[PDB]
């Protein structure tokens, strides 16, 4: 299979395709979250795009990954899909193995681990 | 075991081999399996040694109380007796026997009642696990009104042969012959027909 | 139709004492009826003041015994010479053991030495892989004869002070290595007297702060 | 093998003050028929090794081969393999000892017994078996199969302990290895009465003996024995 | 195995001029406790027999001695020697050959002429094991086996002889799941029979 | 199949269940009045109970009627038992379990035995068949007293029957003492 | 072999015998019954004694490292349910487990789940598993409680115990006892069955058809 | 076990071992294996040991019963025939494997029966467990002309190979040996070379040491 | 193990046994909510049928995260008849028969489904699992209407656990409707 | 099946019969039992026919492989890869093969491979199921260094008796005769070898 190492370290010891992963969630449009005393609120940008959008089937950038838990992005929409799926699959094992739904810090460090390792395999960016 | 009994222009011949064996062990190196059962009527048993010698000891006593209410059997006499009591136990015993027989009119006659309790008469007869490898070599060596010495011979190297294949025979080489000058008994040993 | 395994029969024995223990073994080898050695040894000193036994198939118990020396040899290969204890070593044979829970080596295994207190300690183990630590404890095949001597000998079970009318149990003394000595060669000449499978001789490992040392006695050959 | 099919019969051995003598028959059997006469199983590993074995013939030329291969190998990037970097007695047992526990372990087997005998460097004789299963065991004197119900009796009258072993001559330990042999082609229906057999000693070489026969035997008696319990 | 099924054990042992017979009180049908009241010990005169196995088989088997044992008496007009008792036993037992009773009898007594102990022992099909120290029988054989060759010496006053088939007798049960629920003991001298009941932990 | 007796100290308490094994709606009875001092309770295999209980009650009621006399309930017991012993060894043996019952006049005492289809007779102060014993022995241990009265008896065995419903209806309950049998109708 | 559990208002009691036999010869009589998996969690042993010991060993490696991973002390339906899967995985090997899992936990209160080797898991209040459970659970039936003390319901656990030993031969040799709060398991010792007996015997006047 | 039987010059001696078990356990460690039939008829039996013994004493009775009928000493085929035709009528069901031998008018025999009825005819025979080994020896040493004392030594000596390589036999020697003119002459513990050495104690206990619940006195 | 279900005009009603396999004092639910207006019970082998369920019902709720929309009852009982299929052919088949109660709210109306072990799907009135058809059926094929009220379908799964009680303790009684699922509490 | 192989002065010939059956019915009169594998390296098969024959082809083309890289293979080299075929692959196979050659230097070579897969070299070979009925007259007769007259009477003489006491062996005798001048065959119907 292919494997090449695509993240790799220069010489002044940084890793150039982390940064221009940054690049491009610069790119992205504008996501935004403020902690309340008793809720939290997630506010997000819609491209300008053309008129003839329709916004009952478009995705619409916030996804629940949980009944309790939701996430928002900004970057690439497909890569986030893939996220948001894998998210979705694991709070799903998680409540079949332990009883209990997923706390917010452990699919944060689930999808963050999951980030990580495509930083530090081969083959893929 | 290895018997077999041929008849000649003078009578009968019974031989055998002398090996008993309860599996891989030999539990008698030196074995008589040719029993009488009358003056000139003789038997060599194959099998369970219970039941051939059960049988033997039934026939000779029938036999004895023939004659002393009728007169001397015959060989065929003898055959049907051993006959009546093989078909009739065939469920429960397992015997294959050559019955060898003289008298002054039929001269010498050989029988062979192998399991099941069928009689058969032949010029000689050969049964026992070691009979198998000699089957040809007997038959194209067999002629009729041989003399005692090639009938002996006849004899000694078809019992060599098939001592030498066959892992449940062995020992000597017992012979028994029977004519109108009586019966006589011969042996011979290893370093005789090991050379043959 | 192949059958793996066979009996090998055999015996052995470990006693905790205060401050020692002891693992004797019969040195007779037979398959069924046959006598295949009469010295062949069946306790050996695997390294750290550790002494080993596994009786029953033979073939599984020599390779048992072997993967338990590389145990220990690999054991000081990776944690820089670290004497080996003998609860850690009770834990690796029962990983040892149950690493072949679906087809299991046909032994039964006793290990002896001392604790980290200087405690005689004895840990015996089931073919499967379960384990507990004993003072006393007989395996093989005059078990069943030995144990309710040793019951009555060494935990003075069933016995009384002589006038309490059976209200005051004779009290526990720690045995010295001696009396250890004599009970264990009592029970392996009775056994030899009523059991087919044991004789010829018998072989007792001495485990102390001091080391190990092996003695030996002749039984009756038949 | 799951079964045997052309079997050898029983190897018998035994250790003297200064070595080993060690023999077999030379006879393949094939279910109570006595097939095959002149198969020789004991195989000399170099000059202080032979070794003995029973059981299925097919797997008894497997191991051959095995054997011939260590030699090969052992013989390779080594320029004391004359020397004191030779193979050894314990080497051989310890591979093939292995290579039968690891192949009983596979539900896979090489149906044999045997007995590995020889001096080593230091002078001390070596002797071990081991059969199908991987039961290894050593003993001063050593059979497998039939032989090991009578060759033993016999030759332990001659060595009983390990104190009897300096005792025990060449001449002595040879006279009651070929008397073995009688007596197992006297009682044992899968024999031969061709052997082979084998001396393997510290101070003079190996002496490799072919086409021995068993010598004079007593059959006169058998002219008495007449038919059973009241005949004659 | 029907000899497996109720359990107990018998052991009996040779004094100086004494002679000693114990067994347990345990009758289970395989793991439960049925009785603890179940003695495998009965005598016939000076003769006394202890048989282990299927209670039935013991019942019946004792019920049938002493029909002969008084047959005897009566025709004989004098009681039944144990040397003769016990090749009566076995000619009962042989009668059965095929159905075999599954039991485990044991003879002990003092012949009356010459006082001299007698013991012995029987297999389901009437084989006689004579001993001149100790028989036992019973699904704890092999433990009784272990602690009477430890425990015997060859001459025991009846004193000494009592704890030492009183200890070989609790330590084998105490080691047996199908034995122990009690425990009785009889020393034998020529003009004396004591019958003593042993404390046991019962489990 | 539940058979269970009680011995308490001037009588004895018999109970079996009034239940059978199908489809039908009744109220089986499983003792028969060997004497009229003493009865007899069975279970098992069906067909072989019903027989082997009449031909027992036939021949002690033979033997009463012959001798003008009643036999104490230990010579019932010890027939019962050979009866069962000498079944164990026939062509077809009765897969018969039996609780017998009585109170000996000459002696003035109440008696229960326990017989089982091999042939094992035991007299016991409480006695149980089947699997009644593994539910009932804890309760009878606990509780039992050799010199309980009637009533006592009758609730010590009316917790039983509490305990064997629990792990499942109804049972029948026989009294025998120095006035005969009779049946309990307030239980 | 006998072993029970059950919860009381002051947490759970744990009793077990400790008698091992190999068809008639009794192996051991000093054989432990309970799996000491954590300072917090115990699991009583029945069936194959190697496959608890080391299943439940495990078990408690996996507890520690969720409580390394999460910072908090492991729920017991979590354990229980990491045991049961596992076991499950295996099904139709030839494992032979019945357990009972025994815990205490802030916010589940006292908690015990039988975990068999056939995937069963299920939460409860008494267990009674071995042999001789019939006896036991009809001890425990008759004098159970929620209101019971601590003594009180470790003598009661010993009596069960008592019960089924004296009846199943089976069973006996000693009563090993534990007791299972909020801050942990505490031991509250072995005591023999012979003394036992006789002790109860005097104390209560049961058993009177034995004679002492 | 182990039962050997050797011919000589003017007579037959049988010997064998002392050992019984059942399977692995030795029950009893001195049993005796040689059965008289009658005076001079002596019969050594392997297999089920009820079995040999109760065949020896009935066909010893009817043996005795025959002689007195007869008037006459009882003969070794006599007893050859009907422990043969006995054992033939239960095809085998009766685990007796027997060496016969004795000395009647017509001089000295030896025999071997099994259980299935067949009959060998032999100047040296073994049976048992430990055979192969006895008959080793027997084939290395046994010639044809032997006096006593050397018929004795043989037979002892290969007791003493099953003895001491076969399991299922062991403890001591017991001989028989009959000769043309003499009387039978019985041996019993002719060699004894299992004796048990001494313990390292005494497990004698002090008195009151068992608990006793209750006594009483047995009135027999 | 006693699982049945009544489908009504308006509504399907489940009732499942509180038992489990011993020794042991509870209240053991068979069932499990598969979506807010689908329920699912099962029956079987120890073991097979919580972990069945409990996959059953993650794959269920991950679709419903997934789409944000709630699978109509045929289609659920489709999944599962599929896995079930998959199940049969596989080393360690399931052992699990399941019955699914739902409230289609596109077409607003009930639908009771039953599958067994093998993958036999079919949708009926009024299903049963076990032996409880056996002693069931008469009085569903008796009394049955598919125009019933809540009432009356409860009061006919009164008389059908009635009469499994007449010959045998209590039910889980779950009804679905276009309010959801909920549990009936004065049954 | 009743075949063999016997080697003589000028080279080697190897006979054998041609009844194939399935039980008690002969599913073909006339079979070829002699298998080519190299030019003057041949082969007979006794066993199962799918086995022998499947084991014959892959033999057929490994030599041809070997040929092609190496040269012309040895008989004990065909032998060897034979033994390889029918060693490693026992517990699924039933073969029995004689494997007969020639060549320049060794002259005639004969081969055994029984059932197990062991090679055994010998100066004459039989195997089959007939086999057994001859091993003593084969014994009897055999010399070496015979002409090729000699060995084709005796081959001859052999599968006759073999034939005529084995149910499972008749119809025609074949035999193919490896020499330097080449490879013969020869035929022999049953009006032939019936009359000897």
């Amino acid at each position: 299979g292919y494997d090449r190492a695509l993240s790799i370290f220069s010489p002044d010891g940084h890793i150039f395709q982390v940064e221009y992963a940054l690049e491009a969630v610069k790119r992205g449009t504008c996501a935004v979250g403020v902690k309340g005393k008793n809720c939290v609120v997630l506010g997000c940008e819609r491209r300008s795009t053309l008129k003839l959008q329709d916004t009952r089937i478009t995705p619409s950038k916030v996804s629940k990954i949980d009944s309790h838990v939701v996430l928002s992005f900004s970057g690439l929409n497909a890569d986030s899909r893939i996220l948001i799926e894998k998210a979705r699959v694991e709070a799903q094992s998680h409540r079949l193995t332990l009883e209990d739904p997923v706390t917010v810090e452990y699919l944060t460090r689930y999808v963050a681990g999951v980030q990580q390792r495509y930083t530090q395999s081969g083959g893929v960016r | 075991t290895s018997i077999m009994a041929v008849t000649f222009k003078d009578g009968v011949i019974l031989g055998a081999d002398s090996r008993t064996t309860t599996g891989a062990y030999i539990a008698n190196r030196v074995t008589d399996k040719l029993t009488r059962v009358h003056d000139k009527i003789w038997c060599c048993r194959s099998g369970s040694a219970a039941d051939t010698q059960a049988i033997a000891d039934i026939v000779q006593y029938h036999l004895e109380l023939y004659t002393s209410q009728y007169g001397t059997p015959s060989t065929e006499t003898a055959a049907s007796v051993f006959k009546e009591l093989c078909y009739e136990n065939k469920d429960n015993l397992t015997a294959g026997i050559i019955v060898a027989g003289y008298d002054d009119k039929n001269k010498g006659e050989v029988y062979t009642i192998p399991l099941g309790g069928s009689v058969h008469k032949l010029p000689y007869a050969i049964a026992g696990s070691g009979s198998t490898f000699i089957y040809g070599y007997c038959d194209k060596n067999f002629r009729e009104n041989m003399s005692k010495e090639e009938t002996v011979d006849f004899i000694k190297h078809s019992l060599s042969q098939a001592i030498k294949w066959d892992g449940s025979s062995g020992g000597v080489i017992r012979m028994v012959v029977l004519t109108a000058a009586g019966v006589e008994r011969l042996i011979f040993y290893p370093d005789e027909y090991e050379q043959l | 139709q192949f059958n793996p395994y066979g009996d090998n029969g055999g015996t052995i024995l470990g006693i905790a004492g205060e401050d020692f223990a002891v693992l004797a073994g019969d040195t007779r080898n037979i398959t069924d009826y046959s006598i295949n050695s009469r010295y062949e040894p069946k306790v050996f000193d695997c390294g750290d003041n550790i002494v080993m036994s596994a009786n029953g198939f033979a073939a599984d118990g020599d390779a048992l015994v072997k993967r338990f020396k590389n145990s220990v040899k690999w054991y000081h290969f990776d944690h820089n010479d670290k004497k080996l204890s003998i609860n850690s070593a009770a834990r690796n044979i029962q990983h040892l053991l149950y690493g072949k829970r679906f087809f299991p080596y046909y032994v039964h295994t006793i290990i002896a030495g001392l604790d980290e207190d200087g405690k005689g300690a004895v840990y015996s183990f089931d073919p499967v892989g379960s384990y507990e630590r004993e003072q006393c404890r007989a395996g093989g095949a005059a078990a069943s004869l030995i144990m309710p001597f040793l019951d009555n000998q060494v935990n003075f079970k069933n016995q009384y002070e002589p006038g309490t009318n059976g209200k005051v149990k004779k009290p526990l003394k720690y045995l010295s290595v001696e009396e250890v000595i004599k009970l264990v060669r009592d029970s392996f000449t009775s056994a030899t007297e009523r059991h087919i499978q044991v004789g010829d001789g018998l072989e007792i490992l001495i485990v102390t702060k001091d080391g190990v040392r092996k003695e030996f006695y002749e039984l009756k050959r038949d | 093998t799951q079964q045997p099919i052309v079997t050898g019969t029983s190897v018998i051995s035994m250790k003297y003050d200064n070595g080993v003598i060690i023999a077999a028959d030379n006879l393949g059997s094939y279910g109570s028929l006595l097939r095959f006469n002149g198969v020789e199983r004991l195989i000399p590993v170099g000059d202080n090794t032979v070794v003995g074995i029973s059981g299925d013939i097919s797997d008894m030329q497997h191991i051959e081969r095995l054997l011939k291969d260590l030699v090969t190998e052992n013989a390779y990037d080594n320029p004391l393999a004359d020397a004191e970097e030779a193979l050894e007695p314990s080497y051989i047992f310890e591979y093939l000892a292995t290579v039968m526990y690891q192949r009983r372990s596979k539900m896979n087997p090489l149906w044999n017994a045997i007995i590995v005998a020889g001096v080593q460097s230091n002078g001390d004789q070596f002797l071990r078996y081991v059969n199908l299963l991987g039961v290894t065991y050593s003993s001063p004197t050593l059979a497998t199969g039939f032989g090991a119900h009578m060759a033993n009796p016999l030759l332990r009258k001659v060595v009983d302990r390990e104190s009897d072993i300096p005792k025990t001559t060449v001449q002595v330990a040879e006279e009651a290895i070929v008397n073995a042999m009688r007596v197992l082609y006297y009682r044992d229906a899968r024999s031969s009465r061709n052997f082979s057999l084998a001396i393997i000693d510290k101070n003079t070489g190996l002496t490799f003996k072919k086409n021995l026969q068993v010598e004079n035997m007593k059959w006169d008696f058998a002219k008495d024995i007449k038919g059973y319990g009241t005949q004659k | 195995d029907p000899s497996s099924i109720n359990g107990g054990i018998v052991v009996a042992m040779t004094g100086k001029d004494c002679v000693a017979i114990a067994c347990d009180l345990r009758l289970g049908s395989q793991s439960l406790g049925v009785s603890n009241k179940f003695e495998k010990i009965f005598h016939y005169g000076h003769v006394f027999l202890g048989i282990t196995g299927l209670a039935t088989d013991v019942t019946t088997l004792n019920e049938m001695f002493r029909y002969k044992t008084n047959l005897y008496k009566l025709k004989e007009e004098r009681a039944i020697e144990p040397e003769t008792f016990t090749q009566l036993v076995s000619s009962s037992l042989y009668e059965r050959r095929f159905g075999p009773y599954f039991v485990g009898p044991v003879v002990a007594g003092i012949n009356s002429k010459s006082g001299k102990p007698f013991i012995a022992g029987f297999d389901l099909i009437g084989c006689i094991d004579e001993a001149k120290d100790f028989i036992v029988s019973g699904t704890a054989s092999d433990q009784l086996f272990g602690m009477c060759e430890s425990l015997y010496e060859p001459n025991l006053e009846p004193e000494d002889l009592f704890e030492t088939i009183s200890q070989a007798l609790l330590n084998a049960a105490d080691r047996d799941a199908l034995s122990g629920w009690g425990a009785v003991v009889y020393i034998i001298k020529k003009d004396e029979v004591v019958k003593r009941y042993l404390k046991m932990r019962q489990d | 199949d539940i058979i269970l007796g009680i011995r308490v100290q001037d009588s004895v308490i018999l109970a079996s269940s009034k239940a059978v094994t199908g489809i039908s709606v009744d109220s089986d009875d499983k003792t028969r009045q060997l004497s009229p001092h003493t009865l007899m309770s069975f279970a098992g295999e069906a067909g072989d109970t019903v027989q082997f209980a009449e031909y027992i009650q036939a021949n002690i009621q033979l033997y009463s009627i012959r001798e003008d006399y009643e036999l104490s309930p230990q010579a019932v017991s010890s027939f019962v038992r050979q009866e069962l012993a000498k079944s164990i060894r026939s062509r077809r043996p009765y897969q018969v379990n039996v609780l017998i019952g009585g109170y000996d006049k000459k002696k003035n005492k109440p008696e229960l035995y326990q017989i089982d289809y091999l042939g094992t007779k035991v007299e016991l102060p409480y006695g149980a068949h089947g699997y009644s014993g593994f539910y009932t022995f804890f309760l009878l241990d606990h509780h039992y007293r050799p010199d309980m009265t009637t009533e006592e008896g009758l609730d010590l065995l009316k917790l039983c029957v509490q305990e064997l419903e629990k792990r499942m209806k109804g049972v029948i309950v026989k009294i025998v003492d120095k006035d005969g049998i009779r049946q309990v109708d307030d239980f | 072999t006998t072993t029970l559990a059950f919860r009381f208002q002051g947490g759970i009691i744990v009793a077990v015998d400790s008698r091992a036999t190999a068809g008639n010869w009794v192996a051991s009589q000093t054989v432990k019954k309970v799996i000491e998996i954590n300072p917090f969690l115990l699991g009583t042993m029945a069936g194959g004694a190697a496959d608890c010991q080391f299943w439940e060993t495990w078990l408690g490696s996996q507890c520690r490292l969720h409580e390394l991973r999460e910072k908090e002390r492991i729920s017991v339906a979590a354990a229980s349910k990491i045991l049961s899967n596992l076991v499950y995985q295996y099904k139709g090997a030839g494992l032979s487990m019945g357990t009972m899992i025994c815990g205490y936990t802030r916010k589940e209160g006292p908690t015990i789940y039988y975990v068999d080797s056939d995937g069963t898991r299920l939460k409860g209040d008494i267990f009674c598993v071995g042999s001789g459970q019939t006896f036991a659970y009809g001890v425990l039936d008759s004098n159970y409680k929620w209101d019971l003390s601590v003594e009180d319901a470790l003598y009661l656990g010993k009596r069960s115990i008592l019960a089924a030993a004296h009846r199943d031969a089976y069973s006996g040799g000693s009563v090993n006892l534990y007791h299972v709060t909020e801050d942990g398991w505490i031991y509250h010792g072995n005591h023999d069955v012979g003394e036992l007996f006789w002790k109860v015997k005097e104390e209560e006047g049961s058993f009177n058809n034995v004679i002492g | 076990t182990t039962i050997v039987g050797v011919k000589f010059n003017n007579g037959v001696v049988i010997a064998a071992d002392t050992r019984s078990t059942q399977g692995p356990i030795v029950a009893d460690k001195n049993c005796a294996k040689l059965h008289r039939i009658s005076p001079k008829i002596w019969c050594a039996g392997a297999g089920t040991a009820a079995d040999t013994e109760a065949v020896t004493q009935l066909i010893g009775s009817n043996i005795e019963l025959h002689s007195l009928y007869t008037s006459r000493e009882p003969r070794v085929v006599s007893a050859l025939q009907m422990l043969k035709q006995h054992l033939f009528k239960y095809q085998g069901h009766i685990g007796a494997y027997l060496i016969v031998a004795g000395v009647d008018p017509t001089g000295s025999h030896l025999f071997s029966i099994h259980a299935h009825g067949s009959t060998d005819v032999g100047y040296y025979l073994s049976l048992g467990s430990g055979s192969l080994a006895a008959m080793a020896v027997l084939e290395s040493h046994w010639k044809q002309d032997l006096t006593k004392e050397e018929a004795i030594k043989l037979a002892s000596d290969a007791i003493q190979a099953g003895i001491w390589n076969d399991l299922g036999s062991g403890s001591n020697v017991d001989v028989c040996v009959m000769e043309i003119g003499k009387d039978a002459e019985y041996l019993r513990n002719y060699l004894t070379p299992n004796v048990r050495e001494e313990k390292q104690k005494s497990y004698k206990f002090p008195r009151g040491t068992t608990a006793v619940l209750k006594e009483s006195i047995v009135n027999i």
